[PDB]
């Protein structure tokens, strides 16, 4: 009435309006996906954690403040940008940009999964996870913005969105987490990036790195990735929802198991090797075996709680899970002989370890003492951290038979003389033109589908050139224009210069021309 | 092989001054096929400019593209391929193609092929992309059929490598 | 206890913390503490906008503006790269050109968003108390608003998804950025229409706040037929990113949206005592505005003026404007069908007030979008087309 | 439940003894798991939440639940499922506290996910399927 | 290099640390750590809204409810006390009683008025952009809200500064929160009615943001006549701290405030195709509303049933209630003369409508609050009474 | 005009606002001061920092987000609370709950300078200060 | 600058010395100080602006600032006066950054204090008695 009315103080919840959603979508013919796609089965599924737009905004909002608070006021008044030891601070160097390249494309791959859906509740879910990715490619980049402001080496953190491109381990992150999810078939996406990107392995990247962040004195990480794995639950969720559609549509489900298992070598392949090496060389204090938090949260609990309950359903457990583990046990090894080999191509500086962390690899790796300690122990004594000594690994490798080879496919580095990982070597010719694999997963990906891997590798690319002239036109350098952002040890006095690494009279092979 | 600097090369200098002598739709469009042909694909014809190709074909896309606007008709831009085919007819006749293929090497061809032909702009942006998903849906369904069937000696063989070394 | 090591934290634990001390030099090693230093700064100096954002995309030299090289680790199958220059007919220099005005990375666009979020339900709750809702014009609240501003929200949705591979295609960050901010806020207006047409039904008994009668009237009335179509085409007929971007907001929703949610429904709600209607529209049109803003800069500042693809850029521009725009003027044709059903007050819904309404819109629309890329477009002509459809 | 600890099983070997189990035959499939992983970021809502629901009324109801200390966030293992109910938590804080108020510092979840109503569950059940 | 010493902080520094973490016990010494425990929760459970505020005031027990004893350290020349009984005519056992229903302490206030803050200038910023205003009726604009509207900033202004001897004399510390937020959001009403104003004078030129014509309006013009009397009293006339909140907010805000704000300038501004001044009303209906929710809890809840001395004080409450009713039914009689100055709409600026607003604000008062302390009230005659105002 | 307007995106600052907040006092015979004072004289002063109600809690918003962001996030996931050398903890018992009730008074202070003022802006500004009384004892 | 220095004077002494000067007859009134004294509390925009306009071109104008670190504020002071303006401030963080948010770690003033402008300005100065 004009008079009458009920003035019980009300609004509307969130799921209230969340409660019509799914009729906001309406039929027409071409209402359907412009991507290509082997998965056609019905997909009508509910998004589990219901968010409305502003609901979503209030939550994240709220999220932020709590996370900015601690970091440009509290943890700055504390001086915690400089109480980070210089070896982690030089892995976040890589850890933050690398996570950055494989938020971004997160953001594609979920729009993917948003035109591939169907259901109006899953394209609200997936912009949802849309916004969250660039959420995330923005904390990765306040990351490396706060340690530019505050960390006694800006170099690298500054400036990784171009100096990156200089060095070969950049170019396999260009695919575990980038390239492998969004170019593909777009309900697969469910399978690559979320069943097993951000089911399995965010855990061990965002989350499991921030006990390594906090025994090394850095407290950035922690309030930030802690804070990027909380928009995670919600994705899984609805990346499970489709994996449901698909494991109970006889059509689309004899699909599933094989892209399970190309999805999960192709994430395992680079992320055990580099995220291994990482955590264990580029820190000082060490939370636990590399191996053991890749068996507690890859084999054991995404293994079972994820493959294992799935496996009542027709999943079955990766056929590649014999030779990821092996990879979990060594592949880091090998890749660390890589990463200290070819120090000058990165954007970081390293540290060899020292004769308590050679106790500390030894003791969980038994074997690593005289297979890599020798080595690494041997460079020491040609003077491996020193500018004036001339000499850098990568020649030495060379020199004694030890050939690095760049998998066409996962552009992952193989020292074969050297790897106790995973791996063997297969060089084809094919139309005039040499290609290198290094296992049975990568070589049949390959032999199956080459025109989608034809990525040019750092040899391909640099051959016959200088080191240092590769390094100065990618912008290797510090301010000053000479002195190397990448070094060879985390000291503040004797830093290589492009004039030392001219000294070593390095320069790039083409490592398939002996074939 | 010594390499030259990586965005400024001879070899890059003198695909410029070649494509700079395009001056024609039809001609650039003879041009980019020639060199899709040639440069693209793991069926290119040759592997001399490998590190070039990519950046040399935008700049022949560059130059085909300025082309049709200067040149072609509004409605051509948006109905027809720069050979002067039907866009439509281009889409149905290659969609056709690849799903009559026979094996998954005759597929991957027809898809690959019509990518070094039609890609953008001498097929419109729109036809070409959902002509793209539609082969590549074809293409993807017959790869993943039995996709750890054939060992690998004998993908080796189906796929004609020359093995140079396995270890 | 616990299985596991409780790890000390270098930060305080005495011995770490003193270990980390002695191994951290007493001076700095570079002095370049901006983050990202070589962003060339649109502005007087570099905004953490652009260093958050600017270069997050792995882009080779082969795509103008890449800082990387080499080839895609992973194709498509055939051989579609992970992003290309195929996706769009527009050609640029550069395509971290572009630069949102409002600079929104995501903390300030969903800082802003929760506090109309939270401001709302507030707002909400008094009204309710108030019984504002008592003055509002029976007719227009229960035959106009509730069934034609909630067939609106179909239209709202429509252009939200239309973004879907827009996010997955398009070539640079600042751009994905724009483009997803954008899509959010359509589908909070579709949302928010909602949330009114169920709040009505909590204060006026009777009040059907199900989506059925908006639906069937989004589907089948001729009001929205035109409106439909040309929403069903932007969103699912074409996937040149760049066109999508252009024909949803700088044709389509600058012309039938801002008629539609601006003339009709917000201007009329202040002509039948409707005291609730336009703090909801006045969300909407802050969105439209907020997305303009970015839209304006893609095509005019970087696309229809860049130095060697400017004038190629305008030519396919002003083919998509003359396409979308009939488009639009036939949405429009149909829609303005719907004042046959309202009261008539002079003014507003008489046809003197039809036109002046429609010169607003394609008035606004010359100087904001036309004018910027060549668009010749006569007004009064644009303007009797669609009079055409009016009783 | 202390197969529900994190160095539970294999993870409580050392060099040899480990690398042995680790690549044993029998190891080299996944095992299905009944148990859920919920990580939660430490704070002050969090910490009174584990200390007073969590490992209180929680581990009541579900003996197996652990919970472990790793500096900057609480693992809980936990067999079947874990729940958490934003009402009683807002109850316990004294301000309001909806489910996306919950979600503020629930970071990793290993298991099925959802909010029905006021409570945040983390369940091994697999809806859909079961 | 500082002359001062540079600090080693207790928390990182390794020596200290050491010897804080030795020094400190590894048991706590006590279990109880709700932060004061003993406050009597009003609700199911206790609020950190009460740990924050209950109690902060420091009473002695010969002032109901306090925890205290004694004297006071210093008191006024000739004795007045620092906080005492002799400061209103009501009493109560307990004068900590009281609760915000909307349990604002000072951050979540200032929280909300911040999202309004931003989202405002977000508002204007657009408004401005769409060009909106060119469908207000310029009458409308120019000779009833520029000016009348513009005159009721007084009125705001002076419930305003009525608060400034309640935030000195009243006697608990969740009364005091109450009255100084009720009177932050009335000084808020003033400067948002001029921010319009101003807002206004960008778009269209011409128009007078100066406060000349509308204070000469408010000081001069018969229509705001009898509530600039009502509004000097409440605000210099008394001291009674209850006397205040009661007539300010409970009288006369509820019975002519709400008629010019929400059945004059908002209603109508609906009429009269203004689709800028309903963004500013909502703002201050929804302030009014959280007001009333306090003040209700206040003189409801609190004061009209306390165990002992709710039958009197509902005695001067309905004495209070039976003076200022007078003086606001007499101020809304001067009010409605405005109504001759608008161009008459039907069920709105006609007699019938005007009758059936009046209705609305006596009868929303009689059920919101006279019904709650006994006063007993005859609608149609109060409407009967303004309607003699009507021309 | 109905066509013609200017579309410039503008907004309305705070120093637009307050250069008009002296105008809203008026006179009348009983506008004065309710307390008793010695000072009779002219106080028609200026605020320094210029300050509306919208303005005032968009600033303290701010400051109140970092703060509680660090207490309530960083701090207590470094367990700061137990990291006070306990003659420090205990004298933050006195400290704290003092200054509470010194903050508490200051609200009551500030509301007589509140009344005592005449001029509009130091109204305006002593209510600002009442509120930041209230803010420093929730935060004591 | 030594007498704008936190230990200036009186503060270097210590023991009998400080306490001879203290209780120094001379010492039993006040002494006018041309000086000023700002506080700034120590957070990432404050740090930035303590390095980069207070010490750099605060500094030029006015060679007698003195900034010293307290553990968690700044300690400034200088003769006549101290001027910031939030607009310097806003272009060196790159993000908005009105004379309102300057004053959100603006924490004490000795002198007088007013905002003209963007710029803040802390002066011995006695605007209405000068
Ligand atoms: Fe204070
Ligand atoms: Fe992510
Ligand atoms: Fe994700």
């Amino acid at each position: 009435d004009a008079l009458k009315v009920n003035r019980a103080p009300v609004g509307v919840e969130p799921q209230e309006v969340h409660k019509w959603l799914q009729s906001f979508n309406w039929d027409f013919k071409e209402n359907r996906t412009k991507y290509p796609t082997k998965y056609h089965m019905a997909n009508e599924t509910k998004e589990q954690f219901k968010v409305i737009a502003k609901e979503y905004a209030r939550m994240e909002a709220a999220k932020d403040e709590r996370q900015f608070g601690t970091l440009l006021d509290g943890l700055t008044r504390l001086g915690a940008g400089n109480k980070v030891h210089p070896r982690w601070g030089e892995t976040m160097k890589v850890i933050s940009n690398f996570l950055e390249v494989g938020e971004y494309n997160a953001i594609a791959a979920s729009a993917m999964l948003w035109d591939s859906a169907t259901a109006a509740e899953q394209k609200n879910g997936y912009l949802a996870q849309v916004l969250d990715e660039i959420r995330h490619t923005h904390q990765c980049a306040f990351i490396n913005h706060y340690y530019s402001k505050h960390y006694h080496d800006p170099a690298g953190h500054n400036d990784a969105r171009r100096t990156r491109a200089i060095g070969p381990l950049w170019k396999g992150m260009k695919r575990v987490f980038a390239d492998g999810f969004i170019s593909g078939d777009a309900v697969e996406c469910s399978v690559n990036l979320q069943l097993v990107g951000e089911a399995c392995f965010t855990n061990p990247l965002i989350v499991a790195v921030t006990e390594w962040a906090s025994a090394n004195g850095d407290e950035i990480t922690p309030t930030v990735f802690l804070s990027v794995e909380t928009d995670e639950l919600r994705h899984m969720a609805n990346g499970y929802q489709t994996v449901v559609s698909i494991a109970n549509d006889p059509a689309s489900a004899k699909f599933l198991n094989t892209d399970l298992n190309n999805a999960f070598w192709t994430q395992q392949k680079y992320f055990t090797p580099v995220l291994g090496y990482l955590f264990e060389y580029g820190s000082k204090f060490k939370v636990e075996p590399w191996v053991k938090t890749w068996n507690r949260w890859v084999y054991e609990d995404w293994g079972g709680i994820w493959i294992g309950r799935l496996g009542k359903y027709g999943v079955e457990s990766p056929a590649s899970l014999r030779d990821a583990k092996r990879d979990a046990y060594w592949a880091h090894h090998d890749l660390a002989l890589a990463a200290y080999a070819m120090w000058p191509l990165g954007f970081a500086r390293l540290a060899l370890p020292d004769e308590e962390d050679q106790a500390w690899f030894e003791a969980n790796y038994p074997g690593w003492a005289d297979h890599y300690g020798k080595i690494f122990n041997e460079w020491k004594k040609l003077g491996y951290e020193d500018p004036k000594s001339g000499f850098i690994p990568y020649q030495w490798l060379l020199a004694n038979g030890h050939d690095v080879y760049i998998d066409r496919v996962s552009q992952v580095p193989f020292i074969p003389s050297l790897a106790k990982g995973t791996g063997s070597l297969r060089v084809h010719e094919f139309n005039g033109k040499k290609h290198s694999l290094t296992d049975d997963w990568g070589e049949r990906q390959w032999l199956i589908e080459p025109e989608r891997y034809e990525c040019h590798n750092v040899f391909e690319q640099y051959e016959g050139r200088e080191l240092s002239e590769v390094i100065a036109e990618g912008h290797g350098v510090r301010s000053d224009g000479k002195t190397l952002i990448a070094q060879p040890h985390t000291r503040g006095d004797n830093l290589w210069t492009l004039e030392d690494i001219k000294r070593a009279g390095c320069v790039f092979p083409d490592p398939l021309a002996k074939f | 092989a010594k390499r030259e600097p990586i965005h400024d090369n001879s070899i890059r200098t003198e695909w410029e001054a070649k494509i700079a002598k395009l001056t024609s739709v039809d001609q650039a469009t003879k041009f980019i096929q020639d060199f899709r042909l040639a440069y693209t694909s793991p069926f290119r014809k040759s592997y001399d400019i490998d590190v070039d190709y990519q950046y040399i074909e935008r700049k022949i896309e560059e130059k085909l593209s300025v082309l049709k606007t200067e040149k072609l008709p509004v409605a051509d831009l948006i109905t027809k391929a720069t050979t002067g085919e039907d866009a439509a007819a281009v889409e149905a006749t290659w969609i056709a193609k690849i799903k009559a293929a026979k094996s998954k090497y005759e597929a991957e061809r027809i898809h690959i092929e019509f990518r070094q032909l039609y890609k953008p702009p001498v097929l419109p942006v729109n036809v070409f992309l959902r002509t793209d998903a539609a082969l590549g849906t074809v293409l993807m369904e017959i790869r993943n059929t039995d996709y750890y069937g054939t060992p690998l000696e004998g993908l080796r063989k189906e796929r004609g490598v020359k093995v140079l070394h396995l270890q | 206890p616990q299985s596991s090591q409780v790890t000390k934290r270098g930060l305080t634990d005495p011995e770490r913390a003193a270990i980390i001390a002695a191994a951290v030099p007493d001076h700095a090693l570079d002095t370049q503490r901006k983050y990202h230093y070589f962003i060339q700064p649109r502005w007087k100096r570099l905004s953490e906008y652009e260093q958050l954002s600017c270069y997050a995309q792995p882009n080779p030299d082969w795509i103008a503006g890449g800082l990387d090289w080499g080839d895609w680790t992973q194709k498509f199958h055939g051989g579609r790269p992970s992003w290309g220059n195929e996706s769009t007919e527009l050609r640029t220099t550069d395509w971290y050109r572009h630069r949102d005005p409002a600079r929104r990375w995501h903390h300030p666009y969903v800082k802003d968003k929760s506090e109309e979020a939270r401001y709302t339900q507030r707002f909400l709750a008094a009204y309710s108390s108030e019984g504002s809702i008592r003055t509002i014009d029976p007719y227009w609240r229960d035959e106009i608003l509730n069934k034609y501003f909630g067939a609106l929200l179909y239209s709202e949705y429509g252009l939200f998804n239309a973004h879907s591979s827009v996010g997955r295609d398009c070539l640079s960050d600042t751009i994905r950025q724009t483009a997803v901010f954008a899509a959010l806020d359509k589908v909070d207006n579709a949302q928010m229409i909602q949330m009114e047409r169920l709040f009505i039904a909590k204060l006026v008994p009777g009040f059907d706040a199900s989506t059925d009668v908006p639906k069937k009237i989004w589907t089948t009335d001729p009001i929205y037929s035109g409106a439909r179509a040309t929403v069903q085409e932007i969103w699912q007929g074409v996937q040149d990113w760049n066109e999508i971007l252009w024909a949803g907001h700088a044709v389509y929703d600058a012309t039938f949206g801002q008629f539609a949610r601006r003339e009709f429904f917000q201007r009329l709600a202040t002509v039948y005592g409707d005291t609730l209607t336009p703090f909801f529209t006045a969300q909407s049109q802050t969105y439209f505005q907020t997305t303009r803003g970015a839209i304006d800069d893609l095509f005019v500042y970087c696309l229809a003026n860049d130095s060697e693809f400017g004038a190629h850029n305008r030519t396919f521009l002003n083919a998509w404007t003359e396409h979308y725009l009939a488009s639009s003027v036939a949405a429009l044709k149909d829609f303005v069908g719907l004042y046959a059903k309202v009261e008539k007050v002079a003014g507003a819904t008489d046809r003197a007030g039809v036109s002046e309404a429609l010169q607003r819109v394609f008035g606004d629309w010359k100087i904001d979008y036309a004018d910027k890329i060549g668009f010749r477009v006569d007004v009064d002509q644009k303007v009797d087309a669609v009079l055409a459809g009016y009783k | 439940s202390a197969h529900n600890a994190y160095n539970a099983g294999i993870m409580q070997k050392t060099g040899k003894a480990f690398a042995d189990e680790f690549f044993a035959e029998e190891n080299q499939v996944v095992h299905e798991s009944n148990a859920v992983v919920l990580v939660l970021m430490k704070s002050d809502e969090i910490d009174a939440i584990i200390e007073d629901i969590v490992l209180k009324g929680g581990k009541a109801k579900n003996p197996s639940i652990v919970v472990e200390d790793k500096a900057g966030f609480w693992w809980i293992k936990a067999d079947g499922a874990i729940e958490i109910d934003a009402a009683e938590a807002g109850e316990l804080l004294g301000k309001p506290f909806s489910v996306y108020d919950l979600l503020i510092n629930v970071s990793s979840t290993v298991g099925r996910a959802y909010t029905l109503g006021t409570k945040f569950t983390i369940t091994s059940e697999l809806m859909g399927l079961d």
